[PDB]
RNA sequence: CACCUCGAUGUCGGCUCGUCGCAUCCUGGGGCUGUAGUCGGUCCCAAGGGUUGGGCUGUUCGCCCAUUAAAGCGGCACGCGAGCUGGGUUCAGAACGUCGUGAGACAGUUCGGUCCCUAUCCGUCGCGGGCGUUGGAAAUUUGAGAGGAGCUGUCCUUAGUA
RNA sequence: UAAACGCUGAAAGCAUCUAAGUGUGAAGCCCACCUCAAGAUGAGAUUUCCCAUUUCUUUAAGAAAGUAAGACCCCUGAGAG
């Protein structure tokens, strides 16, 4: 029952490069790098990676778990990437993507224009469905949150942008 | 957000946590249970 | 005198408190006026006194 | 007998030291530097005359602020106009003007008199590792053991 | 963009559509770039500009030497312009009113007319005291402050010399430019007495 | 309570001038809502600016009229009388009710009634002289630091849309 | 940056705005706009001008005495007072 002790595998052909800090991961989706802590020691197998903490102090446990999760997310992003799926709901709400530019008409007097960073892209399979797809989970989450915040859900009628499947309490406004 | 000196869980879903040195009660069920110590 | 003796003792690898403790152990009764005079003028003699103090402290 | 030595202005030779502030707590750096500037490190110390040495502080931008001082230690100053209180955090001063940070810390420790102000003028602080006072042939002053 | 001129005076002009607007006539005999300052030599970028040719007997050998580089007669007024493109300017270059066009929005700087020693009522627009009902308090500057400080706070405004200050009016409109007469007509009124120095610059706010 | 002041520390209100605190009246940001919307309620952050003209009364206060985005609460000797006023309160006159046998007095009212001072020092607002800034001069300048400014309505359109 | 809201994230397999990491966010803070400002004795910077004289003392950062560049006295005045 410990993320820090739980091992990390390397499916497909993901590669990892070590360095005093700034551990790097490479694979089909792309590359990633994070300045991992110098205290948690990483052991590498042909396909399995493990993290060990020097002791059992509060700080070592905390940093151990965080680093293991961070490395795991780096590998999983490089392998499969990440995606946030947003489902905008409204009478005339719609979305459309031109390249790395996303235009949202969500009831405001003006459209809302959003720009993806180089590591992220917008799919927009439909006019009411958006998908932020990237490699870095943090970047994907931040972009998805910004899109959602452009017009967050409201309780009475459900209008607004929602993460696909997120629960939305609805009040029975009179 | 109820800002008060006494922050306690109001229902079984309320969870007491600490953010930036302040005691906070965050409840996924009822937003009215959102409390901060202050 | 104490400040000057402190400076000289530090240059000799010793704090004023340690120096005076060592001198008392070594039975040296030279007072602070004379010690400050040696520190400013006769650095060699002051070093000899400091060495005796360090020897006494070691013992 | 009244034979105690009293230094004369101009007879004592003031040296030049270089102090690297990298990761040294601000206060401890200031304390050792203040003693040197006053001349407390030399036997010829005479309270009513200046006998300390010049100090060149380098890497001021890397001085260390333990705890939450970086954002919570506040330097105030009043313009003497009503409501003319200005404040700036120690962290902001370190990032933008670290020379002032070191100088203010050292000013607080030197005496508040004519001799103290003159002794302060012998202080030179430079964020970064290089200074223009090579002509004075300053020598390094390790302080790892002094702090 | 900037220029130095002399506040000739005020008149009014009929625009198209028949509207009537007040204009200030500012004459600017071609200014000359006397020096170019750079980060290399001075640490900041700007151009020194001279205006209003001066009689030689009114100039000094050091002043003549300074203007010799630009190869022009001594100038009465000299000022530095910042936020300009140094590449476009060189010592000896001339600046004419044609640098501006009608409809430009500019900031005009001048030195306010001096009123001399003035009381608080005029100088700071403070309220008089009652003129009757037994009042012996008409044009005085009010209370100096509360008791507790045992002093007077700074900025307790009082009588003193009024005017003669550097004042900038922002967003004035260049109504017209006459290159033949080196005249700029600026909508409105600008600080300074007639024949005083005036500095026109492209509005910073714009 | 009686610690400074009785070889005097001037008392209410108003005027002039403000300045500060935030427990915020408006404007700004936000959480919750028994928040559909327009309005709100409550709480959190926020003191940058602004926060009125009259009738009555000596008044503060308060009621009223008419506005405003708002008409905040307080400290500063209930700020500010060597800056002003002096209507009220505490002198001498006179009168009413009342008490007293009385002179008189208030458990109360009413009419009338001297507000002195040439700024020495600090402080504040302006303006010069001297010297310094390390050869002597003429100009132009960077900006350590400081001050100023900081408010807000209504209408139109988006849209009679959500 | 405040309140507030996060993203990722363990301690605590979950959850979690935080511990590390990372973001949005106010008429408020630092700028931005205006003015003063190197007596900022830390007295800054740039351009230009004058030129190394004379006499006596003493090696003196000596003294004085003519000046140079320049400034002022004095005088006519105002856009200044
Ligand atoms: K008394
Ligand atoms: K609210
Ligand atoms: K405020
Ligand atoms: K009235
Ligand atoms: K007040
Ligand atoms: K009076
Ligand atoms: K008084
Ligand atoms: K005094
Ligand atoms: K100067
Ligand atoms: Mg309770
Ligand atoms: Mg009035
Ligand atoms: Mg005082
Ligand atoms: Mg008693
Ligand atoms: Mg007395
Ligand atoms: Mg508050
Ligand atoms: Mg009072
Ligand atoms: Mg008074
Ligand atoms: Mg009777
Ligand atoms: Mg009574
Ligand atoms: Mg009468
Ligand atoms: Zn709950």
């Amino acid at each position: 029952s410990r993320i820090g002790n739980k091992v990390v595998v390397l499916p497909a052909g993901v590669e990892i490069k070590q360095d005093g800090n700034n551990i790097t991961v490479k694979g089909p989706k792309g590359e990633l790098t994070r300045e991992f802590s110098s205290d948690i020691k990483m052991n590498i197998e042909g396909n399995e990676v493990t993290f060990i903490r020097p002791n059992d102090s509060k700080e070592m446990k905390t940093i151990h778990g965080t680093t293991r999760a961070n490395f795991n997310n780096m590998v999983v992003g490089v392998s499969e990437g990440f995606q946030k799926a947003l489902e905008l709901i409204g009478v005339g709400y719609r979305a459309q993507v031109q390249g790395n530019k996303l235009t949202l008409n969500v009831g405001y007097s003006h459209p809302v224009e959003m720009t993806a960073p180089e590591g992220v892209t917008f799919e927009v399979p439909a006019n009411t469905q958006v998908i932020v797809k990237g490699i870095n989970k943090e970047v994907v989450g931040e972009l998805a949150a910004n899109i959602r915040g452009v017009r967050p859900p409201e309780p009475y009628k459900g209008k607004g942008i929602r993460y696909v499947g997120e629960f939305v309490r609805r009040k029975e406004g009179k | 957000m109820k800002v008060r000196p006494s922050v306690k869980p109001m229902c079984e879903h309320c969870k007491v946590i600490r953010r930036k040195g302040r005691v906070m009660v965050i409840c996924p069920a009822n937003p009215k249970h959102k409390q901060r110590q202050g | 005198w104490i400040a000057r003796i402190n400076a000289a003792a530090r240059m000799n690898g010793l704090s004023y408190s340690k120096l005076m403790h060592g001198l008392k152990l070594a039975e040296i009764d030279i007072n602070r006026k004379m010690l400050a005079d040696l520190a400013v003028n006769d650095a060699a003699a002051f070093t000899a006194l400091a060495e005796q103090a360090k020897d006494a402290l070691s013992k | 007998m009244r034979t105690t030595y009293m230094a004369k202005a101009g007879e004592v030779e003031r040296k030049w030291y270089v102090v690297d502030a990298t990761d040294v707590p601000l206060g401890r750096l200031s304390a050792v530097v203040a003693s040197v500037l006053r001349g407390k490190n030399k036997p010829t110390f005479t309270p009513h005359v200046d006998t300390g040495d010049f100090v060149i502080v380098i890497n001021a931008d890397k001085v260390k602020l333990t705890g939450k001082k970086a954002t919570d230690k506040i330097y105030y100053r009043h313009s003497m106009y009503p409501g003319g209180l200005k404040s700036v955090t120690a962290g902001e001063l370190r990032d933008k003007n670290s020379r002032r940070l070191i100088e203010t810390s050292v000013k607080g420790m030197l005496p508040k008199n004519t001799l103290g102000r003159k002794q302060f003028t012998k202080l030179n602080v430079y964020g970064g590792a290089e200074h223009p006072h090579a002509a004075q042939q300053p020598e390094v002053l390790d302080i790892t053991n002094l702090i | 963009k900037g220029i130095l001129g002399k506040k000739v005076g005020m008149t009014q002009i009929f625009t198209e559509s028949g509207e009537l607007i007040p204009v200030t006539v500012v004459e600017a005999t071609p200014n000359v770039v006397l020096q170019v300052k750079t980060v290399e030599t001075d640490g900041y970028e700007a151009i020194q500009v001279g205006y209003q040719d001066k009689r030689e007997v009114l100039s000094n050998k050091p002043a003549k030497g300074h203007v010799a580089k630009a190869n022009t007669a001594p100038k009465r007024f000299i000022k530095e312009f910042k936020n300009v493109e140094l590449g476009e300017y060189e010592v000896g270059k001339e600046i004419k009113v044609d640098v501006f066009q009608a409809g430009d929005v500019v900031d005009v700087t001048g030195t306010t007319k001096g009123k001399g020693f003035q009381g608080a009522i005029k100088r700071h627009g403070q309220s008089r005291g009652p003129m009757s009902h037994g009042s012996r308090y008409h044009r005085r500057p009010g209370s100096m402050g509360p008791v507790a400080p045992n002093r007077v706070f700074k900025n307790k405004r009082l009588a003193g010399r009024m005017g003669g200050d550097r004042v900038t009016i922002q967003n004035l409109e260049v109504v017209k430019v006459d290159v033949e007469r080196n005249v700029i007509l600026i909508k409105g009124n600008i600080p300074g007495a007639k024949k005083s120095l005036i500095t026109i610059k492209s509005a910073v706010k714009a």
